């Protein structure tokens, strides 16, 4: 029964910690149990502080291990992840398997949200499909994870005051009740509310604006301030954009961006950060560089 | 010695990347498939766009040289790798009097096997040859219009001898190409090479594509990353800035020099071309391209090009 299954999952977590991937069938089972859990979760995940908040990890497994050493291990540290677990880094399989495995093992202690890279089309291009097809001999595992991304909650709310999502705001959303009304169980659409949440970016431009990403929108400070005051919020927290120092305040502290993949793509040279929130929602940041992993192989340049 | 295997390994990298972009339609190359396998794992959009601009860049300067000399010239591709330019120039009817290629013997051996094995490669060379047979003794393929020489660029006596063995003429106008090559030898060694090139021809051109603005964190991480691949960038001290790159060329025997960083070149592309490429693949993070491209450059120098007007050449 599930008594036996919980014991096996400990062993899986033990295995993934040393960067050894799970078998094909092992992944199939884990994704089904995760599906049954995520179905019963809201589009807006209500979370209690203390919690530590993280952005883009992008298959940089060893740096996720660096994250844990610094923020503390799960479930001792209550965790909230804002998507983008796969692509670009070379260990998306191990990274996303472990984070799902921790969710199944400690549902109340881990929140994992959907990022824009948690999508079928994007993973076919930016490395995740290719990694599964190499690490396994077929697309089954890619299939199992991509099928699961459809169930990942879009949004989280820390103690009724701090609003967490991957990308940004939408002209198709004024309230949080507009978020819970959405049907998230689908591939991330090209346009529309669900799309914008995962793709949008803040900027210095006034009002809305055409996104240079070519999906979602660019929103100014005036949009943040309306959304915060209209929803009783003090802060919109997000990931999605490379920040050189690991985190970045904008819009007069209405928005903050957290990026948790240090030396992005193994090239960028950025610091990564994570945002701790204490028992009374007071914040602080933990900057960190990559772990010293001697066997990591080169990223692409022009040679 | 110790670094040479690693440096030779980079030819496989560039070849794989160039073929992949070609396979998904960045530019047209029916010949590279005979030299390297089709990578089954994708290269990221910024790599493909990056390789495109690099190829386009050099391609436009080659065309301009040929135009100005009316194809009455020599081209010497230095550290040529699996370069297909000979066959592509023959299709475009823009063939120079002779095409010379140079690389490590090991690399040349790989290229001579492919040429000898595959008629799509050997027939075009023979169509233009004085003999019915291609002769490949040693690490040299020599023919009337095309030569492939196995030599170390850091030993100039070996280089000069073999080019002249393949009947390179000093008095013809000559374009020399170093497409991501100079950075693999010491600053002094690449200076010697540039100096020799400038001294050998009264009328000449030099194209140098490589790293630039390397004096930052990005450049440092690259240096460290390539060392994991047992490949040290022996001439990074010369990759300081666009100004030092132009000064490297002028100090070493050339009369004019120009340099643009790859991104500057990217934004100066014809809008119709930009539109075609940007509809091939979707890149959501242009700041990644931006950072990469600002760390490479395309430089070109000339000398004795008055009568021909080589001072006026632009990408
Ligand atoms: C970066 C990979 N190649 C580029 C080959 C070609 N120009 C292209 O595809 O763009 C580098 C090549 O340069 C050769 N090389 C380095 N150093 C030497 C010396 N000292 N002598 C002869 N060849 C050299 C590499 O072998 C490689 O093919
Ligand atoms: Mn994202
Ligand atoms: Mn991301």
């Amino acid at each position: 029964d599930e008594k036996v299954f919980t014991k096996e999952l400990d062993q899986w977590i033990e295995q993934l910690n040393e960067c050894k991937q799970l078998s094909e069938s092992q992944v199939k089972s884990l994704c089904e149990k995760a599906k049954e859990i995520l179905t019963k979760e809201s589009n807006v995940q209500e979370v209690r502080c203390p919690v530590t908040v993280c952005g883009d990890v992008h298959g940089q497994f060893h740096d996720l291990m660096e994250l844990f050493r610094i923020g503390g291990k799960s479930p001792d540290t209550n965790y909230l992840f804002m998507g983008d677990y796969v692509d670009r880094g070379y260990y998306s399989v191990e990274t996303v398997t472990l984070l799902v495995a921790l969710k199944v093992r400690y549902r109340e202690r881990i929140t994992i949200l959907r990022g824009n890279h948690e999508s079928r089309q994007i993973t076919q291009v930016y490395g995740f499909y290719d990694e599964c097809l190499r690490k396994y001999g077929n697309a089954n595992v890619w299939k199992y994870f991509t099928d699961l991304f459809d169930y990942l909650p879009l949004t989280a709310l820390v103690d009724g005051q701090i609003f967490c999502l991957h990308g940004g705001l939408s002209p198709s959303i004024d309230t949080l009740d507009h978020i819970r009304a959405l049907d998230r169980l689908q591939e991330v659409p090209h346009e529309g509310p669900m799309c914008d949440l995962l793709w949008s970016d803040p900027d210095d431009r006034g009002g809305w604006g055409i996104s240079p990403r070519g999906a979602g929108y660019t929103f100014g400070q005036d949009i943040s301030e309306t959304f915060n005051h209209a929803n009783g919020l003090t802060l919109v927290s997000r990931a999605h954009q490379l920040v050189m120092e690991g985190y970045n305040w904008c819009h007069d502290r209405n928005v903050v961006t957290i990026f948790s993949a240090p030396n992005y793509c193994y090239r960028c040279g950025n610091q990564a950060a994570i945002m701790e929130l204490d028992d009374t929602l007071k914040y602080s940041f933990l900057q960190f560089d990559p772990a010293p992993h001697v066997t990591r192989r080169t990223p692409d340049y022009f040679l | 010695d110790e670094n040479d295997e690693g440096v030779r390994g980079t030819c496989e990298d560039a070849s794989l990347c160039k073929r992949f972009a070609v396979s998904i339609g960045y530019w047209h190359d029916p010949y590279i498939q005979h030299f390297v396998r089709l990578s089954k794992e994708r290269k990221a959009p910024e790599i493909n766009r990056g390789y495109f601009a690099r190829v386009h860049g050099v391609s436009q300067l080659i065309k301009a040289f040929l135009r100005k000399t009316e194809c009455h010239c020599q081209i010497v591709n230095l550290g040529a790798g699996m370069d297909t330019t000979f066959w592509r120039l023959k299709d475009e009817d823009l063939l120079s009097s002779k095409y010379f290629e140079v690389d490590f013997p090991m690399i040349v051996t790989r290229k001579l096997h492919s040429i000898k094995c595959k008629p799509p490669l050997s027939s075009p060379i023979l169509e233009l040859h004085s003999e019915d047979t291609l002769q490949m003794d040693g690490h040299i393929l020599d023919s009337k219009r095309y030569a492939v020489i196995g030599a170390d660029l850091r030993d100039l006596s070996e280089l000069e001898e073999k080019l002249k063995k393949c009947n390179m003429n000093t008095q013809l106008p000559t374009l020399l190409i170093a497409e991501c090559v100079l950075v693999y030898m010491t600053p002094e060694q690449s200076a010697n090479l540039l100096k020799w090139a400038a001294n050998s021809f009264e009328r000449a051109m030099f194209i140098n594509y490589e790293q630039v603005n390397m004096g930052d964190r990005f450049g440092q991480i690259m240096i460290e990353n390539l060392r994991r691949r047992q490949c040290d960038l022996a001439g990074v001290e010369t990759c300081k800035s666009l100004e030092s790159q132009k000064e490297r060329l002028l100090s070493n025997g050339w009369e004019t020099a120009s340099a643009v960083d790859m991104m500057e070149l990217y934004n100066r592309l014809p809008r119709a071309e930009v539109s075609r490429i940007e509809s091939l693949e979707f890149l959501d993070e242009m700041e990644l391209l931006e950072q990469l491209m600002r760390h490479y450059c395309l430089c070109w120098a000339t000398k004795g090009g008055n009568e021909l007007g080589l001072k006026e050449i632009t990408y």
